[PDB]
């Protein structure tokens, strides 16, 4: 039948899970940010439209920092964005607390990808 | 409630006309056994506060780790977190103050004195005292423990009175206070030779001094003292 794409954990007949697949399309819609990998260490920039003269320039910034090595960008619904950071950084700072040495750059990854896989299954 | 195992003594400080001095030996008793020396109760936050402590180490240790964490948390979002929204010396009190008075009013308290120092993004001197029963207080000098007894004295004799603060350099300043540390080493027997000692001032900025040490002491005159009375030899 149909109605597999309305509720968010349902697999649909070929093994898809269409919200997942519509937030893209919301994510696609955004604004372009990217991030290069150099020698020693990593760059982020991301696109900032001006919809008016009104936006204070250099004010509403984008780029968010976890931790004091770690940086993040994102595009797509910006709350959800700083949303997902928020988690990072508890998820930072309870990796430091326990363990003294600041969270590795794979295991802080993994922090986001559990967590955000885990909303895709209910 | 709790007991205090390893501890730090006394923690004086002072104000003079263009900031404020701080020190601490680097010691960690253990009761009666001097068990630790390389031990810093001198805590910097930023480059305009440093935050002296006094009491149990563990919880000292603990205190560091708040400290640290306000930074990081500070810089959140925060694009003038070195500029105009940086962490003041009052910021970094009042949060303490209210961590020590939560602690207690739960009947676990941190067991220390706390002493913060710091020059104001305005250049104000900061100088205040929390201790934990959450109590807290201000004065031109200030010391905590046995510095309270013997060093606040002294000290006193410099900047008696608010008025006297901008007629005390940073010279007389230091030299007091360097002299309360070794009066504290003669009378105090749970303080170290050795001490950490740290200036902000609102022009040089934070100087913070390790290794420092009690020098031109007076004994001689311990070798014409004999018996407890009637013995002559």
């Amino acid at each position: 039948g149909t109605g597999y794409d309305l509720s968010n954990s349902v697999f649909s007949p070929d093994g898809r899970n269409f919200q997942v697949e519509y937030a893209v399309k919301a994510v696609e819609n955004g604004t372009t940010s990217i991030g290069i990998k150099c020698n020693d260490g990593v760059v982020f920039a991301v696109e900032k439209l001006i919809t008016s003269k009104l936006l204070v320039p250099q004010k509403n910034v984008k780029i968010q920092v976890v931790d004091r090595h770690i940086g993040c960008v994102y595009s797509g619904l910006i709350p959800d964005g700083r949303h997902l950071v928020n988690r990072g950084r508890e998820e930072a700072a309870s990796f430091k607390k326990l363990y003294k040495t600041p969270i590795p750059i794979p295991a802080f990854a993994d922090r986001l990808g559990q967590y955000v896989q885990a909303h895709t299954l209910y | 409630t709790q007991q205090p195992i390893v501890t730090g003594t006394s923690v004086i400080s002072m104000k003079y006309d263009n900031g404020v001095i701080i020190a601490a030996d680097n010691l960690g008793s253990y009761g009666s056994l001097l068990r630790f020396n390389g031990v810093e109760r001198l805590i910097p936050v930023g480059d305009n506060t440093v935050v002296g402590i006094s009491g149990d180490i563990s919880d000292m240790q603990h205190i560091e780790r708040l400290l640290k964490d306000l930074v990081t948390e500070n810089a959140y979002d925060n694009p003038l977190a070195d500029a105009e929204e940086a962490l003041e010396p009052s910021y970094i009190f009042e949060y303490l103050a209210t961590v020590m008075y939560q602690r207690r009013s739960k009947m676990n308290p941190l067991w220390n004195a706390i002493i913060v120092a710091g020059v104001q993004s305005n250049g104000d001197q900061f100088l205040r005292y929390v201790n934990l029963l959450g109590v807290t207080y201000s004065s031109p000098t200030l010391a905590t423990g046995f510095g309270a007894h013997m060093a606040n004295p002294l000290l006193r004799k410099v900047v008696d009175r608010e008025s006297d603060i901008p007629k005390t350099t940073v010279q007389v300043a230091e030299e007091a206070i360097v002299n309360a540390m070794r009066v504290l080493y003669y009378r105090d027997a749970r303080s170290s030779r050795n001490f950490s000692l740290a200036i902000i001032d609102k022009n040089t900025g934070l100087t913070f001094k390790k290794n420092l040490q009690v020098e031109n002491m007076k004994w001689d005159f311990a070798k014409d003292i004999k018996g407890y009375g009637t013995q002559k030899i």
